[PDB]
């Protein structure tokens, strides 16, 4: 019923701007404060500002005094945030969230939009480079490094899905406008290298596939 | 310019009572701060537990009680449940603005504690052929889901070219994470021993490799 609809994600260019949107439903948009909050990877929430859509009274954090502009269109029940002159610093998830009927008193941040992963990057669709990770030496943990691709995501499997348990695939990291992740798999010592183990990486966005057999260093 | 700080991370068994605190660096926290507590859960799911200092939002279990203890705001869980594992964020209001604490990570012990499996891979000669050297440190199967990663080279510590993904939940309810050390190939061949150390529950796991 009460619902906050933000677009899933947005790719922005280092220098450009973006108008994030947050669409209210289930109650009267003009009667509750919207707040905008920034969150990064494993970091705190950072409160940007708030807007009363019934009044247009808006308060901003000093930090974001010249970064964000809050706006509303009451006829489409949408609060907007405008972010200006973007840098990687601004790459984050941004949430709109619903406050109280009142300034601070009788309410909660009781409802939140899904968030919008804003990604600042100058990259074009770039396929991945995949590197085998063998150990330097019970059981043995191989892996492969998927480096320098864009955009998210990739799909890694091992022996075309044949090895399933013992597979860990970690979150991407954004370094120099490009994504990196890694996958590992643990297999019995003797099995490998006698039997082959191969990561099959694939990038949907570039329609590229790279298989990579792991061999002892 | 007011900094709100919470306890970094706290641990507790099911049934226990625990208190998260929320400190203001402006001074004492009063009701005039309308301390709100909000909870974050995997897949960025937020729930507003307490507003107006001690006002529970409807439906929220009794378990949770907002309170002022001394000079600090406080959230208390009385009969902590396993589903309470979460980041908890307090927020305080100040002359028109809100500020969020950095958040406490709460672990309600669902299973015995578990030390990470660390694995340190060296760079592949393929990456090396592109004049790059990435060391990858994989950390899995830890509980509580709270670690800090450090890297050392030939003894001395690193603060350049390090990245660690935030610990994410494995399907057995333990956690995993990865940490990277990106350097030049030049630099990699200039040093001998490389080390990856995860601290966890007041002790340290360390994998390292010497250069061949």
């Amino acid at each position: 019923q009460v619902q906050l609809q933000q677009s899933g994600s947005e790719l922005v260019r280092p220098g450009a701007s973006v108008k994030l949107s947050c669409k209210a439903s289930g109650y009267t948009f003009t009667t509750y404060w919207i707040h905008w909050v920034k969150q990064r990877p494993g970091q705190g929430l950072e409160w940007i500002g708030t807007i009363y859509p019934g009044s247009d009274n808006t308060y901003y954090d000093e930090k974001f005094k010249n970064k964000a502009t809050l706006t509303v269109d009451t006829s489409s029940s949408t609060a907007f945030m405008q972010l200006s002159s973007l840098t990687s610093e601004d790459s984050a998830v941004y949430f709109c969230t619903r406050g109280s009927l009142y300034y601070n008193n009788y309410g909660w941040f009781g409802y939140w939009g899904q968030g919008t992963l804003v990604t600042v990057s100058a990259a074009k669709t770039t396929p991945p480079s995949v590197y085998p990770l063998a150990p330097g030496s019970s059981m043995v943990t191989l892996g492969c490094l998927v480096k320098g691709y864009f955009p998210e995501p990739v799909t890694v499997t091992w022996n075309s899905g044949s090895l399933s348990s013992g597979v860990h695939t970690f979150p991407a990291v954004l370094q120099s406008d490009l994504y990196t992740l890694t996958s590992s798999v643990t297999v019995p010592s003797s099995t490998w290298p006698s039997q082959t183990v191969t990561c099959n990486v694939a990038h949907p966005a570039s329609s590229t596939k790279v298989d990579k057999k792991i061999v002892p260093r | 310019q007011a900094v709100v700080t919470q306890e970094s991370a706290l641990t507790t068994s099911p049934g226990e009572t625990v208190t998260l605190t929320c400190r203001s660096s402006t001074g004492a926290v009063t009701t005039r701060n309308y301390a709100n507590w909000v909870q974050e859960k995997p897949d960025h799911f937020f729930t507003g537990l307490i507003g107006d200092t001690n006002n529970r939002a409807p439906g929220v279990p009794a378990r949770f009680s907002g309170s002022l203890i001394g000079h600090k705001a406080a959230l208390t869980i009385t009969g902590a449940q396993t589903e309470d594992e979460s980041v908890y964020f307090c927020a305080l209001w100040y002359s028109n603005h809100w500020v969020f604490g950095g958040g406490t990570k709460l672990t309600v012990l669902g299973q015995p504690k578990s030390s990470p499996s660390v694995t340190l891979f060296p760079p592949s000669s393929e990456e090396l052929e592109t004049n790059k050297a990435t060391l990858v440190c994989t950390i899995t199967d830890f509980y509580p889901g709270v670690v800090t990663v450090d890297w050392k080279v030939d003894g001395t510590p690193v603060t350049q070219g390090m990245e660690t993904t935030q610990p994410s939940k494995q399907s057995n309810n333990k956690y995993m994470a990865s940490s990277y050390l990106t350097l030049t190939a030049g630099a990699w061949e200039r040093h001998s021993s490389y080390s990856c150390q995860v601290t966890h529950e007041g002790h340290t796991v360390e994998k390292s490799l010497s250069r061949a």
